DNA sequence: TGAAAGTACTTGAGTAG
Protein backbone atom coordinates (compact mmCIF):
# COMPACT_ATOMS: atom_id res chain seq x y z
CA UNK A 1 0.00 0.00 0.00
CA UNK A 2 2.90 2.19 -0.64
CA UNK A 3 0.51 4.45 -2.72
CA UNK A 4 -2.76 2.48 -2.71
CA UNK A 5 -3.55 4.24 1.09
CA UNK A 6 -4.93 7.33 -0.71
CA UNK A 7 -6.20 10.04 0.90
CA UNK A 8 -9.20 8.39 2.10
CA UNK A 9 -7.33 6.67 5.10
CA UNK A 10 -5.65 9.70 6.29
CA UNK A 11 -6.12 12.74 3.94
CA UNK A 12 -3.21 12.72 2.52
CA UNK A 13 -1.91 10.82 -0.51
CA UNK A 14 -1.89 13.32 -3.87
CA UNK A 15 1.92 13.21 -3.88
CA UNK A 16 2.04 16.35 -2.60
CA UNK A 17 5.77 17.23 -3.25
CA UNK A 18 6.12 14.74 -6.06
CA UNK A 19 8.99 13.19 -4.01
CA UNK A 20 6.32 13.23 -1.34
CA UNK A 21 5.04 10.03 -3.09
CA UNK A 22 8.76 8.59 -3.22
CA UNK A 23 8.90 9.86 0.90
CA UNK A 24 6.53 7.17 1.18
CA UNK A 25 8.71 4.53 -0.94
CA UNK A 26 11.58 6.19 1.16
CA UNK A 27 10.11 4.77 3.61
CA UNK A 28 8.43 2.13 1.96
CA UNK A 29 11.82 0.74 0.19
CA UNK A 30 13.01 0.46 3.66
CA UNK A 31 16.09 3.05 2.49
CA UNK A 32 17.56 2.97 6.06
CA UNK A 33 17.15 6.74 6.85
CA UNK A 34 16.24 9.17 4.94
CA UNK A 35 16.65 12.70 5.42
CA UNK A 36 13.57 14.25 4.94
CA UNK A 37 13.93 18.09 5.00
CA UNK A 38 11.19 20.46 3.37
CA UNK A 39 10.11 23.84 3.57
CA UNK A 40 6.77 23.74 6.44
CA UNK A 41 3.51 22.70 4.98
CA UNK A 42 5.02 19.80 3.10
CA UNK A 43 2.49 17.14 4.49
CA UNK A 44 5.26 15.44 6.54
CA UNK A 45 2.38 13.66 8.39
CA UNK A 46 2.10 11.45 4.91
CA UNK A 47 5.12 11.00 5.02
CA UNK A 48 5.98 9.22 8.63
CA UNK A 49 2.25 8.31 9.73
CA UNK A 50 1.40 6.63 6.55
CA UNK A 51 4.10 3.68 7.74
CA UNK A 52 2.42 4.08 10.84
CA UNK A 53 -0.91 3.25 9.84
CA UNK A 54 0.55 0.50 7.43
CA UNK A 55 2.87 -0.77 9.91
CA UNK A 56 2.58 -4.45 11.21
CA UNK A 57 3.65 -2.88 14.91
CA UNK A 58 3.95 0.43 16.07
CA UNK A 59 5.72 3.37 14.48
CA UNK A 60 7.13 5.48 17.44
CA UNK A 61 7.00 9.37 17.21
CA UNK A 62 9.68 11.46 18.84
CA UNK A 63 7.28 15.16 18.53
CA UNK A 64 9.13 16.20 21.80
CA UNK A 65 6.27 19.59 21.86
CA UNK A 66 3.61 17.42 23.76
CA UNK A 67 1.01 20.45 22.74
CA UNK A 68 2.82 19.62 19.04
CA UNK A 69 1.94 15.90 19.69
CA UNK A 70 -1.87 16.56 20.95
CA UNK A 71 -2.39 18.77 17.92
CA UNK A 72 -1.56 16.32 15.63
CA UNK A 73 -3.22 13.59 17.40
CA UNK A 74 -6.26 15.29 17.16
CA UNK A 75 -5.92 16.70 13.83
CA UNK A 76 -5.43 12.54 12.76
CA UNK A 77 -8.21 11.85 14.50
CA UNK A 78 -10.44 14.70 12.50
CA UNK A 79 -9.19 12.30 9.47
CA UNK A 80 -9.80 8.91 11.45
CA UNK A 81 -6.51 7.91 12.41
CA UNK A 82 -5.77 5.13 15.19
CA UNK A 83 -3.54 7.68 17.02
CA UNK A 84 -3.01 7.60 20.65
CA UNK A 85 -1.82 10.49 22.63
CA UNK A 86 1.21 8.85 25.23
CA UNK A 87 2.58 12.66 25.95
CA UNK A 88 0.68 13.64 28.95
CA UNK A 89 -2.39 1.95 15.54
CA UNK A 90 0.13 4.81 16.47
CA UNK A 91 1.11 5.25 19.75
CA UNK A 92 2.52 9.12 20.24
CA UNK A 93 10.22 7.00 13.44
CA UNK A 94 12.69 9.42 14.88
CA UNK A 95 10.30 12.64 14.06
CA UNK A 96 11.09 16.46 14.53
CA UNK A 97 14.94 16.13 13.79
CA UNK A 98 15.85 18.90 15.71
CA UNK A 99 14.77 17.60 18.71
CA UNK A 100 18.24 16.27 18.87
CA UNK A 101 19.74 19.19 17.53
CA UNK A 102 20.74 22.42 19.66
CA UNK A 103 20.36 24.23 16.20
CA UNK A 104 16.73 23.71 15.61
CA UNK A 105 16.40 25.28 19.45
CA UNK A 106 14.87 22.07 20.60
CA UNK A 107 17.17 20.06 22.02
CA UNK A 108 15.57 20.27 25.14
CA UNK A 109 14.75 17.20 25.72
CA UNK A 110 15.55 14.15 28.49
CA UNK A 111 15.60 10.20 28.16
CA UNK A 112 14.97 7.40 25.59
CA UNK A 113 11.48 5.65 25.98
CA UNK A 114 10.22 6.90 22.74
CA UNK A 115 13.82 7.20 21.50
CA UNK A 116 13.78 3.47 23.39
CA UNK A 117 10.84 2.21 21.39
CA UNK A 118 12.48 3.35 18.10
CA UNK A 119 15.53 1.53 18.69
CA UNK A 120 13.34 -1.58 19.98
CA UNK A 121 11.29 -1.12 17.06
CA UNK A 122 14.59 -0.55 14.11
CA UNK A 123 12.88 -3.04 12.06
CA UNK A 124 10.09 -0.87 11.25
CA UNK A 125 10.47 2.20 9.82
CA UNK A 126 13.51 4.34 11.10
CA UNK A 127 13.48 7.56 9.37
CA UNK A 128 14.82 11.08 10.18
CA UNK A 129 12.54 14.18 9.48
CA UNK A 130 14.86 21.14 7.84
CA UNK A 131 18.26 20.39 9.28
CA UNK A 132 20.02 18.72 6.67
CA UNK A 133 22.97 21.79 7.32
CA UNK A 134 26.54 19.98 7.00
CA UNK A 135 26.83 21.25 10.76
CA UNK A 136 23.51 20.68 11.87
CA UNK A 137 23.26 17.52 9.30
CA UNK A 138 26.41 15.84 10.72
CA UNK A 139 25.72 16.48 14.06
CA UNK A 140 22.17 14.30 13.28
CA UNK A 141 25.09 11.87 11.56
CA UNK A 142 26.66 11.78 14.81
CA UNK A 143 24.95 12.69 17.86
CA UNK A 144 21.71 11.17 16.56
CA UNK A 145 23.56 8.56 13.60
CA UNK A 146 21.38 7.83 11.49
CA UNK A 147 18.37 10.10 1.16
CA UNK A 148 18.63 13.38 1.55
CA UNK A 149 15.70 15.50 0.77
CA UNK A 150 16.98 18.91 0.94
CA UNK A 151 14.85 21.33 -0.88
CA UNK A 152 17.02 21.43 -4.01
CA UNK A 153 16.79 25.91 -3.92
CA UNK A 154 15.49 25.43 -0.02
CA UNK A 155 12.74 28.00 -1.01
CA UNK A 156 12.69 31.10 -3.26
CA UNK A 157 8.98 32.56 -1.21
CA UNK A 158 11.41 34.44 0.80
CA UNK A 159 12.92 38.14 -0.19
CA UNK A 160 15.56 37.82 2.09
CA UNK A 161 17.69 41.34 2.95
CA UNK A 162 19.30 42.45 6.42
CA UNK A 163 19.00 45.47 7.21
CA UNK A 164 21.24 47.08 10.23
CA UNK A 165 19.78 49.14 13.18
CA UNK A 166 23.03 51.26 13.14
CA UNK A 167 21.98 52.36 10.02
CA UNK A 168 18.79 52.97 10.56
CA UNK A 169 17.56 56.08 12.09
CA UNK A 170 14.81 54.70 13.65
CA UNK A 171 14.73 50.76 13.51
CA UNK A 172 11.44 50.60 15.06
CA UNK A 173 9.91 53.38 12.67
CA UNK A 174 11.66 50.53 9.91
CA UNK A 175 10.68 47.58 10.87
CA UNK A 176 6.53 49.45 10.67
CA UNK A 177 7.15 50.58 7.24
CA UNK A 178 8.39 47.00 6.45
CA UNK A 179 5.39 45.43 7.56
CA UNK A 180 3.47 48.15 6.04
CA UNK A 181 5.32 47.28 2.80
CA UNK A 182 4.22 43.89 3.34
CA UNK A 183 -0.41 37.99 9.02
CA UNK A 184 3.00 38.49 10.64
CA UNK A 185 5.01 35.92 13.03
CA UNK A 186 7.99 38.28 14.62
CA UNK A 187 10.99 36.57 16.85
CA UNK A 188 13.84 37.93 18.65
CA UNK A 189 16.09 37.77 21.52
CA UNK A 190 15.34 37.47 25.11
CA UNK A 191 14.95 39.85 28.25
CA UNK A 192 11.06 39.91 27.55
CA UNK A 193 11.19 38.90 23.83
CA UNK A 194 7.85 39.81 23.59
CA UNK A 195 6.74 42.54 25.88
CA UNK A 196 8.85 45.28 25.03
CA UNK A 197 9.25 45.07 20.73
CA UNK A 198 5.13 44.45 20.84
CA UNK A 199 4.28 47.54 23.09
CA UNK A 200 6.22 49.71 20.75
CA UNK A 201 5.33 48.33 17.58
CA UNK A 202 1.57 48.68 18.98
CA UNK A 203 2.59 51.84 19.85
CA UNK A 204 3.46 52.25 15.93
CA UNK A 205 -0.13 51.25 15.31
CA UNK A 206 0.89 47.77 14.45
CA UNK A 207 -0.90 45.91 17.25
CA UNK A 208 1.76 42.94 18.21
CA UNK A 209 0.36 40.63 20.68
CA UNK A 210 2.71 38.95 23.38
CA UNK A 211 3.64 35.18 23.63
CA UNK A 212 6.16 34.84 26.28
CA UNK A 213 7.10 32.41 29.01
CA UNK A 214 5.60 33.98 31.69
CA UNK A 215 2.03 34.34 29.87
CA UNK A 216 -0.51 32.32 30.96
CA UNK A 217 -1.81 29.22 28.73
CA UNK A 218 -5.36 30.74 28.48
CA UNK A 219 -3.69 33.80 27.10
CA UNK A 220 -1.40 31.34 24.47
CA UNK A 221 -4.39 29.52 23.21
CA UNK A 222 -6.52 32.77 22.50
CA UNK A 223 -3.26 34.68 21.18
CA UNK A 224 -2.89 31.25 18.92
CA UNK A 225 -6.93 31.07 17.78
CA UNK A 226 -7.20 34.47 17.02
CA UNK A 227 -3.78 34.61 14.42
CA UNK A 228 -5.47 31.35 12.99
CA UNK A 229 -8.26 33.38 11.81
CA UNK A 230 -6.25 36.36 10.92
CA UNK A 231 -7.71 38.36 14.28
CA UNK A 232 -4.39 39.32 15.57
CA UNK A 233 -2.19 39.97 12.40
CA UNK A 234 0.97 40.63 14.70
CA UNK A 235 1.91 37.82 16.80
CA UNK A 236 5.79 38.35 18.58
CA UNK A 237 7.30 35.28 20.05
CA UNK A 238 10.60 34.39 21.27
CA UNK A 239 11.24 30.90 19.86
CA UNK A 240 7.64 29.84 19.89
CA UNK A 241 -0.48 31.19 7.13
CA UNK A 242 0.75 30.55 3.51
CA UNK A 243 0.70 34.79 3.94
CA UNK A 244 2.79 35.62 6.79
CA UNK A 245 3.55 38.74 5.40
CA UNK A 246 6.58 39.95 7.92
CA UNK A 247 9.21 36.91 10.44
CA UNK A 248 11.74 39.76 10.33
CA UNK A 249 14.23 38.95 13.23
CA UNK A 250 14.53 42.68 15.71
CA UNK A 251 17.45 40.36 17.35
CA UNK A 252 19.55 37.75 16.04
CA UNK A 253 18.50 34.12 16.95
CA UNK A 254 20.60 31.69 19.29
CA UNK A 255 21.55 29.29 16.62
CA UNK A 256 21.79 29.36 12.40
CA UNK A 257 19.35 26.73 11.87
CA UNK A 258 17.28 28.02 14.69
CA UNK A 259 17.01 31.61 12.54
CA UNK A 260 16.14 29.15 9.52
CA UNK A 261 13.78 27.57 11.34
CA UNK A 262 12.26 30.56 13.22
CA UNK A 263 12.44 32.21 9.36
CA UNK A 264 11.10 28.54 7.75
CA UNK A 265 7.65 29.14 8.65
CA UNK A 266 6.34 31.44 6.27
CA UNK A 267 4.31 30.29 2.60
CA UNK A 268 2.71 27.34 2.96
CA UNK A 269 1.26 28.25 -0.48
CA UNK A 270 4.74 29.54 -1.58
CA UNK A 271 3.46 32.82 -1.56
CA UNK A 272 6.19 35.57 -1.02
CA UNK A 273 6.54 36.73 2.73
CA UNK A 274 9.55 39.27 2.21
CA UNK A 275 11.65 38.23 5.45
CA UNK A 276 14.12 40.34 6.74
CA UNK A 277 16.77 40.33 9.86
CA UNK A 278 18.03 42.84 11.19
CA UNK A 279 21.34 43.49 12.74
CA UNK A 280 23.45 44.80 15.68
CA UNK A 281 27.16 44.66 16.59
CA UNK A 282 26.21 45.07 20.47
CA UNK A 283 23.61 42.23 20.07
CA UNK A 284 26.20 40.03 18.47
CA UNK A 285 28.43 40.40 21.45
CA UNK A 286 25.92 40.25 23.96
CA UNK A 287 24.80 36.66 22.36
CA UNK A 288 28.40 35.96 22.55
CA UNK A 289 28.34 36.36 26.52
CA UNK A 290 24.91 34.77 26.60
CA UNK A 291 26.31 31.38 24.81
CA UNK A 292 30.14 31.42 26.55
CA UNK A 293 28.49 31.46 30.06
CA UNK A 294 26.00 28.84 28.97
CA UNK A 295 28.83 26.66 27.58
CA UNK A 296 30.98 27.65 30.79
CA UNK A 297 28.13 26.67 33.04
CA UNK A 298 30.73 23.03 23.21
CA UNK A 299 32.47 24.26 20.69
CA UNK A 300 30.28 23.56 18.26
CA UNK A 301 27.41 26.26 19.70
CA UNK A 302 30.59 28.99 19.12
CA UNK A 303 31.59 28.01 15.58
CA UNK A 304 28.03 27.98 14.56
CA UNK A 305 27.11 31.61 16.00
CA UNK A 306 30.28 32.68 14.17
CA UNK A 307 29.08 30.95 11.17
CA UNK A 308 25.71 33.24 11.42
CA UNK A 309 27.91 36.51 12.28
CA UNK A 310 29.95 35.88 9.29
CA UNK A 311 27.00 34.88 6.99
CA UNK A 312 25.07 38.10 8.31
CA UNK A 313 28.33 40.45 7.26
CA UNK A 314 29.36 38.09 3.69
CA UNK A 315 29.21 39.82 0.46
CA UNK A 316 26.91 37.62 -1.40
CA UNK A 317 23.65 36.06 -1.87
CA UNK A 318 21.84 34.83 1.28
CA UNK A 319 20.49 31.63 -0.65
CA UNK A 320 24.33 30.86 -1.63
CA UNK A 321 25.04 31.40 1.84
CA UNK A 322 22.62 28.82 3.11
CA UNK A 323 23.67 26.52 0.51
CA UNK A 324 27.29 26.51 1.80
CA UNK A 325 25.88 26.14 5.12
CA UNK A 326 23.03 23.89 3.88
CA UNK A 327 25.27 21.87 1.36
CA UNK A 328 23.00 22.22 -1.21
CA UNK A 329 24.99 23.51 -4.93
CA UNK A 330 24.40 26.83 -5.91
CA UNK A 331 21.14 28.31 -5.80
CA UNK A 332 21.03 30.11 -8.96
CA UNK A 333 18.07 31.79 -7.73
CA UNK A 334 16.63 34.86 -9.42
CA UNK A 335 15.18 38.09 -7.51
CA UNK A 336 14.50 37.54 -3.72
CA UNK A 337 17.60 37.55 -2.00
CA UNK A 338 19.05 41.07 -1.08
CA UNK A 339 22.40 40.16 -3.30
CA UNK A 340 20.35 39.04 -5.85
CA UNK A 341 17.85 42.05 -6.21
CA UNK A 342 21.25 44.25 -5.65
CA UNK A 343 24.40 43.39 -4.89
CA UNK A 344 25.59 46.91 -4.50
CA UNK A 345 23.07 48.35 -2.07
CA UNK A 346 24.82 44.90 0.03
CA UNK A 347 28.17 46.37 -0.32
CA UNK A 348 27.09 49.58 0.19
CA UNK A 349 25.10 48.70 3.48
CA UNK A 350 28.41 46.43 5.08
CA UNK A 351 30.65 49.43 4.21
CA UNK A 352 28.30 51.86 6.43
CA UNK A 353 27.99 49.19 9.01
CA UNK A 354 32.12 48.67 9.26
CA UNK A 355 32.55 52.41 9.27
CA UNK A 356 29.70 53.15 11.91
CA UNK A 357 31.24 50.33 14.20
CA UNK A 358 32.75 53.14 16.02
CA UNK A 359 30.28 54.35 38.05
CA UNK A 360 28.70 54.31 34.75
CA UNK A 361 32.96 54.16 33.46
CA UNK A 362 33.36 51.25 35.24
CA UNK A 363 30.51 48.90 33.85
CA UNK A 364 30.91 50.17 30.62
CA UNK A 365 34.65 49.56 30.72
CA UNK A 366 33.91 46.00 32.11
CA UNK A 367 31.39 45.17 29.20
CA UNK A 368 34.61 46.40 26.63
CA UNK A 369 37.36 44.36 28.61
CA UNK A 370 34.84 41.25 28.35
CA UNK A 371 33.48 41.38 24.89
CA UNK A 372 37.31 42.63 23.69
CA UNK A 373 38.69 39.15 25.82
CA UNK A 374 37.04 36.83 25.21
CA UNK A 375 36.91 36.69 21.55
CA UNK A 376 40.71 36.40 22.35
CA UNK A 377 39.61 32.79 24.62
CA UNK A 378 46.22 14.78 36.34
CA UNK A 379 46.61 13.35 39.45
CA UNK A 380 50.41 12.60 41.03
CA UNK A 381 52.00 10.11 39.06
CA UNK A 382 53.67 8.09 41.98
CA UNK A 383 55.92 9.94 44.99
CA UNK A 384 54.64 13.82 44.09
CA UNK A 385 56.23 15.45 46.77
CA UNK A 386 53.88 17.85 47.88
CA UNK A 387 50.96 17.69 50.62
CA UNK A 388 47.29 17.66 48.99
CA UNK A 389 48.99 17.81 45.89
CA UNK A 390 45.26 16.58 44.87
CA UNK A 391 44.02 20.25 44.79
CA UNK A 392 42.66 22.90 42.49
CA UNK A 393 42.89 26.24 44.89
CA UNK A 394 44.67 27.90 42.65
CA UNK A 395 43.37 27.81 39.11
CA UNK A 396 45.82 26.69 35.91
CA UNK A 397 48.73 25.64 38.40
CA UNK A 398 49.44 22.03 37.08
CA UNK A 399 50.51 19.55 38.77
CA UNK A 400 53.68 19.58 36.43
CA UNK A 401 54.09 23.33 37.40
CA UNK A 402 54.53 22.31 40.93
CA UNK A 403 56.25 19.51 40.34
CA UNK A 404 58.89 22.04 38.61
CA UNK A 405 58.63 24.62 41.43
CA UNK A 406 59.20 21.92 44.05
CA UNK A 407 62.26 20.87 42.31
CA UNK A 408 63.55 24.72 42.04
CA UNK A 409 62.94 24.53 46.46
CA UNK A 410 64.79 21.28 46.05
CA UNK A 411 67.63 22.73 44.51
CA UNK A 412 67.80 25.81 46.60
CA UNK A 413 67.92 23.34 49.63
CA UNK A 414 70.40 21.27 48.14
CA UNK A 415 72.39 24.89 47.87
CA UNK A 416 71.63 25.47 51.64
CA UNK A 417 72.84 22.07 52.47
CA UNK A 418 76.39 22.76 50.80
CA UNK A 419 76.53 25.96 52.36
CA UNK A 420 75.03 25.09 55.98
CA UNK A 421 75.20 21.45 56.08
CA UNK A 422 71.85 20.56 57.11
CA UNK A 423 70.73 17.00 58.40
CA UNK A 424 69.86 14.99 55.38
CA UNK A 425 67.78 14.56 52.40
CA UNK A 426 64.95 12.25 54.22
CA UNK A 427 64.03 15.45 55.76
CA UNK A 428 64.54 17.98 53.35
CA UNK A 429 61.76 16.11 51.54
CA UNK A 430 59.34 16.54 54.11
CA UNK A 431 60.58 20.59 55.54
CA UNK A 432 59.85 20.78 51.26
CA UNK A 433 56.75 19.42 51.69
CA UNK A 434 55.62 21.56 54.53
CA UNK A 435 57.32 24.79 52.58
CA UNK A 436 55.67 23.95 49.37
CA UNK A 437 51.88 23.88 51.28
CA UNK A 438 52.73 26.62 53.01
CA UNK A 439 53.30 28.72 49.75
CA UNK A 440 50.34 27.24 48.57
CA UNK A 441 48.01 28.29 51.38
CA UNK A 442 49.57 31.98 51.09
CA UNK A 443 48.69 32.52 47.25
CA UNK A 444 45.83 32.63 45.41
CA UNK A 445 46.49 32.72 41.16
CA UNK A 446 49.01 30.64 39.44
CA UNK A 447 50.98 33.83 39.05
CA UNK A 448 50.88 35.12 42.58
CA UNK A 449 52.42 31.32 43.19
CA UNK A 450 55.40 31.66 40.82
CA UNK A 451 56.02 35.18 42.78
CA UNK A 452 55.91 33.54 46.25
CA UNK A 453 57.73 30.79 45.11
CA UNK A 454 60.34 32.78 43.61
CA UNK A 455 60.42 35.38 47.25
CA UNK A 456 60.91 32.35 48.82
CA UNK A 457 63.53 31.24 47.37
CA UNK A 458 65.50 34.30 46.97
CA UNK A 459 65.18 34.52 50.70
CA UNK A 460 66.94 30.92 51.16
CA UNK A 461 69.47 32.39 48.61
CA UNK A 462 70.12 35.30 51.41
CA UNK A 463 70.06 33.01 54.13
CA UNK A 464 72.78 30.78 52.58
CA UNK A 465 74.49 33.49 51.53
CA UNK A 466 74.88 34.80 55.01
CA UNK A 467 76.15 31.40 56.06
CA UNK A 468 73.58 31.12 59.43
CA UNK A 469 71.79 27.77 58.79
CA UNK A 470 68.17 27.75 57.27
CA UNK A 471 66.50 27.88 60.73
CA UNK A 472 62.49 28.16 61.10
CA UNK B 1 4.64 60.93 37.22
CA UNK B 2 2.05 57.75 37.25
CA UNK B 3 0.33 58.57 34.14
CA UNK B 4 3.45 59.95 31.68
CA UNK B 5 3.95 56.09 30.73
CA UNK B 6 0.97 55.27 29.16
CA UNK B 7 0.80 56.09 25.64
CA UNK B 8 -2.33 54.19 24.90
CA UNK B 9 -5.77 54.43 26.25
CA UNK B 10 -6.78 51.28 27.92
CA UNK B 11 -10.45 50.92 32.89
CA UNK B 12 -12.52 52.66 30.33
CA UNK B 13 -12.84 52.32 26.31
CA UNK B 14 -11.53 54.27 23.65
CA UNK B 15 -8.78 51.70 22.55
CA UNK B 16 -6.79 54.72 20.63
CA UNK B 17 -3.71 56.04 21.45
CA UNK B 18 -2.27 59.57 23.11
CA UNK B 19 -0.09 61.52 21.20
CA UNK B 20 3.37 63.02 22.57
CA UNK B 21 2.97 66.78 23.20
CA UNK B 22 5.83 69.22 22.61
CA UNK B 23 6.03 72.65 23.47
CA UNK B 24 7.63 75.12 20.89
CA UNK B 25 7.81 78.42 22.44
CA UNK B 26 4.40 79.27 22.95
CA UNK B 27 2.81 76.33 20.35
CA UNK B 28 1.97 72.79 21.81
CA UNK B 29 2.42 69.83 19.19
CA UNK B 30 0.71 66.51 19.58
CA UNK B 31 2.96 64.52 17.55
CA UNK B 32 1.43 61.47 16.17
CA UNK B 33 3.96 58.59 16.23
CA UNK B 34 2.42 56.19 13.50
CA UNK B 35 -1.16 56.34 14.69
CA UNK B 36 -0.70 62.87 10.36
CA UNK B 37 2.36 62.98 12.52
CA UNK B 38 2.49 66.70 13.87
CA UNK B 39 -0.10 68.74 14.38
CA UNK B 40 -0.61 71.69 16.01
CA UNK B 41 -2.22 71.41 18.80
CA UNK B 42 -4.48 74.72 18.53
CA UNK B 43 -5.73 75.76 22.07
CA UNK B 44 -9.60 75.17 20.84
CA UNK B 45 -8.91 72.10 20.64
CA UNK B 46 -7.31 71.83 24.06
CA UNK B 47 -10.41 73.72 25.27
CA UNK B 48 -12.47 70.80 23.81
CA UNK B 49 -10.82 68.22 25.50
CA UNK B 50 -10.50 69.68 28.96
CA UNK B 51 -14.26 71.08 28.97
CA UNK B 52 -15.04 67.11 29.19
CA UNK B 53 -13.30 65.78 32.00
CA UNK B 54 -15.40 64.93 34.41
CA UNK B 55 -15.74 66.41 37.89
CA UNK B 56 -13.77 63.37 39.83
CA UNK B 57 -11.27 63.31 36.91
CA UNK B 58 -10.31 66.91 37.24
CA UNK B 59 -10.32 66.56 41.38
CA UNK B 60 -7.92 63.51 41.11
CA UNK B 61 -5.62 66.12 39.08
CA UNK B 62 -5.38 67.75 41.90
CA UNK B 63 -7.61 70.69 40.68
CA UNK B 64 -10.91 71.77 42.32
CA UNK B 65 -13.90 71.75 39.89
CA UNK B 66 -15.42 74.58 41.83
C1' DT C 1 37.02 89.50 27.74
C1' DG C 2 35.37 87.52 33.01
C1' DA C 3 29.21 84.96 36.37
C1' DA C 4 26.71 80.91 38.76
C1' DA C 5 24.16 76.92 41.74
C1' DG C 6 19.70 73.79 42.64
C1' DT C 7 15.66 72.23 40.48
C1' DA C 8 13.29 71.05 37.41
C1' DC C 9 12.32 69.07 32.32
C1' DT C 10 13.41 66.59 28.15
C1' DT C 11 14.94 63.14 25.53
C1' DG C 12 16.11 58.17 24.36
C1' DA C 13 16.60 54.28 26.94
C1' DG C 14 16.20 50.03 28.72
C1' DT C 15 16.94 36.19 29.48
C1' DA C 16 13.76 29.54 26.87
C1' DG C 17 12.38 26.66 24.23
N1 LIG D 1 0.05 14.51 -0.35
C1 LIG D 1 -0.86 15.60 -0.04
N2 LIG D 1 -1.68 16.04 -0.98
C2 LIG D 1 -2.55 17.05 -0.72
N3 LIG D 1 -2.57 17.62 0.50
C3 LIG D 1 -1.73 17.17 1.45
C4 LIG D 1 -0.88 16.17 1.21
N4 LIG D 1 -0.16 15.93 2.33
C5 LIG D 1 -0.56 16.78 3.29
N5 LIG D 1 -1.51 17.51 2.72
C6 LIG D 1 -1.97 18.45 3.76
O1 LIG D 1 -1.00 19.24 4.13
C7 LIG D 1 -0.99 19.28 5.75
C8 LIG D 1 0.45 19.36 6.22
O2 LIG D 1 0.69 18.38 7.18
P1 LIG D 1 2.24 18.27 7.73
O3 LIG D 1 2.72 16.85 7.65
O4 LIG D 1 2.31 18.76 9.16
O5 LIG D 1 3.16 19.24 6.77
P2 LIG D 1 4.78 19.44 6.95
O6 LIG D 1 5.48 18.73 5.83
O7 LIG D 1 5.13 20.91 6.91
O8 LIG D 1 5.21 18.86 8.28
C9 LIG D 1 -1.56 18.19 6.18
O9 LIG D 1 -2.42 18.49 7.36
C10 LIG D 1 -2.42 17.68 5.02
O10 LIG D 1 -3.73 17.91 5.27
Amino acid sequence: RVRSTLKKVFGFDSFKTPLQESATMAVVKGNKDVFVCMPTGAGKSLCYQLPALLAKGITIVVSPLIALIQDQVDHLLTLKVRVSSLNSKILYVVDEAHCVSQWGHDFRPDYLRLGALRSRLGHAPCVALATATPQVQEDVFAALHLAIFKTPCFRANLFYDVQFKELISDPYGNLKDFCLKACGIVYCRTREACEQLAIELSCRGVNAKAYHAGLKASERTLVQNDWMEEKVPVIVATISKANVRFVAHWNIAKSMAGYYQESGRAGRDGKPSWCRLYYSRNDRDQVSFLIRKEVAKDKATIMAFDALVTFCEELGCRHAAIAKYFGDALPACAKGCDHCQNPTAVRRRLEALERSSSEAHKREWNLFYQKQMQLRKVPPDENCPLKEASSRRIPRLTVKAREHCLRLLEEALSSNRQSTRTADEADLRAKAVELEHETFRNAKVANLYKASVLKKVADIHRASKDGQPYDM
Amino acid sequence: DLCKGKNICEHGGCGRYQPRIRRSGLELYAEWKHVEKKILLSPERVHEIFKRISDEECFVLGMEPR
